[PDB]
């Protein structure tokens, strides 16, 4: 339950957002 | 706090609020929850928004969600095991880009193949190409 608040609120959001702000 | 920092918690908070109306509910929650193969109940998810929700409004908005967040670094092994478990699909102890490409497509970011590549390579240490447990922690923390 808190796992995935946890994975979906600290390293996925960088990896996401690093590879769309490239464009 | 740096350009880098807004986009990530941008992306993150538009993760969650799936018909971005700009606040996140209980229904919108326990989606996307589900699409992780977990199952919180009503209950469970009207107390993980009033942890946060300041103005007792019954919804998450910006600042609010950051707090969550930043509530939820400050907390833990069991629950980075399980999430591991959330992307290593056939458990191989690496997770490959195709499996970070089908958790994508499960939470609906529509993110090309190349995309995905650089999202491993990005995260990934040693460099053999997948992400094994202890770069995902590395990633976590
Ligand atoms: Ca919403
Ligand atoms: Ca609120
Ligand atoms: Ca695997
Ligand atoms: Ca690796």
């Amino acid at each position: 339950i808190g796992a995935v608040l946890k994975v979906l609120t600290t390293g996925l959001p960088a990896l996401i957002s690093w590879i769309k702000r490239k464009r | 706090l740096t350009e880098e920092q807004i986009a990530e918690f941008k992306e993150a908070f538009s993760l969650f609020d799936k018909d971005g109306d700009g606040t996140i509910t209980t229904k919108e929650l326990g989606t996307v929850m589900r699409s992780l193969g977990q199952n919180p109940t009503e209950a469970e998810l009207q107390d993980m928004i009033n942890e946060v929700d300041a103005d007792g409004n019954g919804t998450i908005d910006f600042p609010e969600f950051l707090t969550m967040m930043a509530r939820k670094m400050k907390d833990s092994e069991e629950e980075i095991r399980e999430a591991f478990r959330v992307f290593d699909k056939d458990g191989n102890g690496y997770i490959s880009a195709a499996e970070l490409r089908h958790v994508m497509t499960n939470l609906g970011e529509k993110l090309t193949d190349e995309e995905v590549d650089e999202m491993i390579r990005e995260a990934d240490i040693d460099g053999d190409g997948q992400v094994n447990y202890e770069e995902f922690v590395q990633m976590m923390t």
